[PDB]
């Protein structure tokens, strides 16, 4: 019943980076999970997901520059992104789908020419 | 305290006043809402609401696959001990047979002993409807007025055998060889049309049986009315609790022996199953009374006010809150049943039988051969895989669905004023 996001920080822009997040037993297990995002001014956005049997699948925005997966034995959730962006800035999330009632406190993700 | 020191806290929320108040993205969220209606309801792979329907009533076929081979079963019409007695169903999973043999005499009928010729009629009917539909395939939930035809034979022999009588049936006395009777039929408050025929025959070298031929004819096909059939079979299995005892290197049943009811963790699954889709098929006329594709704006041509132009709110609110109720029961029927969120003897039933075929090659649903029994043969693992790839497609939706909840419940609180 608890979510933990982390990996976040400042890149450049063509630059990568990794998020984790640690799920609980009772919201990974036998569960969808995904990845969200919330940019200055907007409302969160669905950004990836994986089903239990390591299948995934992106949002237009992102298809062939994120990496979604998940390890089943140690309750983590991983994105790994590339080629990134400035329109990538935004605070990032995680969460089983569909949705548990109460979001972790996200990662901050900023790109940005220098 | 005040607005700002509140929006410096909770951005979020001033993002979602601003939407609020304009109408292209309160638009833009009614389109959202009549888009994610069609995938839930008016879809089938790619449908959370369909592919838990389709699971909660495999479960209940599955669990009759596993164990009906082992089921005692057997006597008169009365429901009383008969003294030879052989009554046999076709189409039904018996012991390298496709069909199952009620010849338990002696023994009276009922609760840890045998199941009553009556009981086993009751289930019967549900299964053969059940698997007629599972063949042909389920609609999409928003079609509700099909119909499809079902047909299933069983016979009686011995001296003293009541089960195929024609009185039973409103046949004449005489006519057990040849009579026929076409009567209409109640089920789930729709009109049926059934025939019911009856045959003698007389083999060569071998005794003398009726035959009985039961012809249904525009049985509803809809959501509610098959979860009302997977209901009766898992329920006259619960009730009339018989006693069954299986023949045993690979999976082993546990318990191995004993009476049916004596599963409670894997009936009371079941059961719960098939409420939460009754529920879930139950939004479905919630969304179609507050179709969303009226557009929304201010009016003598004057700018939209939030606090006086919004009476369409509590439609959105409702159409909205229902979408989110369906995708959630849906999720939850699937986690009753999924094995990896299970321990004990109930995870092994499910892993070691119901998940499991051992017909011979995935011929396809609805389909009973000489292998079937003691495996469930009803794609259970297969439709948990696709639950999970129509849920996780569904992100975009679930999040629209949310975003219009959200500003709709903005406008019905501005409007109380
Ligand atoms: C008891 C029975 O089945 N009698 C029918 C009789 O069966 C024998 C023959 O097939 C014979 C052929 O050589 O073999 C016998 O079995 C042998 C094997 O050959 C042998 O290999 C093996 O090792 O051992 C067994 C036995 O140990 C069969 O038992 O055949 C008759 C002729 O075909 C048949 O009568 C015909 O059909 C009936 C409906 C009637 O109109 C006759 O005129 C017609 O020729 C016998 O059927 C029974 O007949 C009596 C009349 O004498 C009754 O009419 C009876 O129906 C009433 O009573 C029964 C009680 O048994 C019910 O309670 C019912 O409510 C009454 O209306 C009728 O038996 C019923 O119908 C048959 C087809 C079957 O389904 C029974 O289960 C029914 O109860």
């Amino acid at each position: 019943v608890q979510l933990q996001e982390s990996g976040g920080g400042l890149v450049q822009p063509g630059g990568s980076l990794r998020l984790s997040c640690a799920a609980s037993g009772s919201i990974f297990s036998g569960n969808v999970m995904g990845w969200y995002r919330q940019a200055p001014g907007k409302l969160r956005e669905w950004v990836a997901a994986i089903t239990p049997q390591g299948v995934p699948n992106y949002a237009d925005s992102v298809k062939g520059r994120f990496t979604i997966s998940r390890d089943n034995a140690k309750n983590m959730l991983y994105l790994q992104m590339s080629s990134l962006k400035p329109e990538d800035t935004a605070l990032y999330y995680c969460n089983r789908l569909p949705n548990y009632r109460s979001w972790g406190q996200g990662t901050q993700v900023t790109v940005s020419s220098h | 305290e005040n607005l700002s020191k509140l929006l410096t806290r909770y951005s979020t929320l001033n993002t979602l006043i601003k939407l609020s108040a304009d109408p292209s993205a309160i638009n833009a969220a009614r389109e959202n809402l009549g888009a994610s209606a069609k995938n839930l309801i008016g879809d089938t792979k790619n449908s959370p609401a369909y592919q838990a329907v389709l699971l909660a009533i495999n479960a209940a076929v599955g669990f009759w696959n596993v164990l009906g081979y082992a089921t005692q079963c057997g006597g008169n019409a009365n429901g009383q001990e008969s003294t030879s007695s052989t009554t046999i169903f076709n189409n039904e999973p018996g012991y390298r047979s496709t069909s199952i043999t009620c010849s338990l005499n002696r023994y009276k009928p009922g609760y840890y002993g045998p199941m009553s010729i009556e009981n086993f009629k009751k289930l019967n009917e549900a299964y053969q409807i059940l698997q007629t539909a599972l063949n042909k395939g389920l609609p999409a939930l928003k079609e509700n007025n099909g119909t499809i035809n079902v047909e299933y034979t069983y016979t009686c022999s011995g001296g003293g055998n009541t089960n195929c009588d024609p009185s039973l049936f409103g046949i004449g006395g005489d006519g057990r060889n040849g009579g026929s009777v076409t009567k209409t039929q109640t089920i789930d408050g729709k009109q049926v049309n059934t025939t019911i025929s009856s045959k003698v025959v007389q083999p060569p070298h071998s005794a003398a049986y009726t035959e009985i031929t039961n012809a249904l004819n525009g049985v509803p096909d809809s959501a509610q009315a098959l979860l009302a059939q997977a209901s009766t079979l898992i329920n006259t299995i619960n009730t009339a609790c018989p006693y069954f005892s299986v023949t045993n290197g690979g999976p082993q049943m546990e318990p191995t022996r004993g009476k049916l009811c004596g599963f409670t963790e894997e009936i009371s699954a079941i059961q719960k199953m098939i409420t939460d889709a009754q529920e879930l098929v139950n939004q479905t006329s919630v969304i179609n009374e507050h179709e969303q594709s009226t557009p929304v704006g201010g009016n003598n041509g004057k700018p939209f006010n939030p606090f006086t132009d919004a009476s369409f709110a509590q439609g959105m609110l409702a159409n909205a809150s229902a979408q989110a109720k369906m995708l959630n029961l849906a999720h939850q029927v699937g986690q009753t049943i999924n094995p990896d969120n299970l321990t004990g003897t109930f995870k092994n039933f499910v892993t070691g039988f119901l998940a499991t075929c051992n017909n011979k090659s995935g011929s396809p649903p609805g389909t009973v051969t000489t292998q079937t029994f003691a495996s469930g043969c009803a794609y259970v693992e297969q439709t948990i895989t696709n639950l999970n790839n129509s849920i996780a497609h569904f992100g975009t939706q679930e999040q629209q669905i949310q975003q219009a909840e959200n500003i709709a419940d903005t406008l019905v609180n501005f409007g109380s004023h």
